[PDB]
């Protein structure tokens, strides 16, 4: 469930350079990448 | 003369390029600019 959380990443600045990383609004790796839809789940639960 | 012009312009650009970025350390909360962090380090070194 922590992966489904849309973490809001701000716009920081990398040291020793002028490259400014774009902010990431509502970043959910489990969902934005599309894995939630493919696996049709939000967690892992396997029984063997 | 052209070389001196290029050199002085490069120095002027480098001053901004060096005073532009900031820093963010885990032990020091918040983002510290170049001059503020430099002054804090000067004060800590001086008092120690």
């Amino acid at each position: 469930d922590f992966l489904n959380i849309p973490l809001t990443i701000p716009e920081m600045r990398l040291p020793y350079t002028i490259i400014t990383t774009p902010p990431l609004k509502d970043f959910s790796l489990w969902e934005k990448t599309g894995l939630k839809e493919f696996l049709k789940t939000t967690k892992q639960s396997f029984d063997l | 003369q052209e070389f001196h012009m290029k050199v002085k312009h490069l120095i002027d650009s480098l001053i901004d390029f060096l005073n532009f970025p900031r820093f963010q350390f885990p032990g020091k909360p918040g983002i510290y600019t170049r001059e503020e962090l430099c002054t804090m380090f000067i004060r800590e070194v001086g008092t120690v």
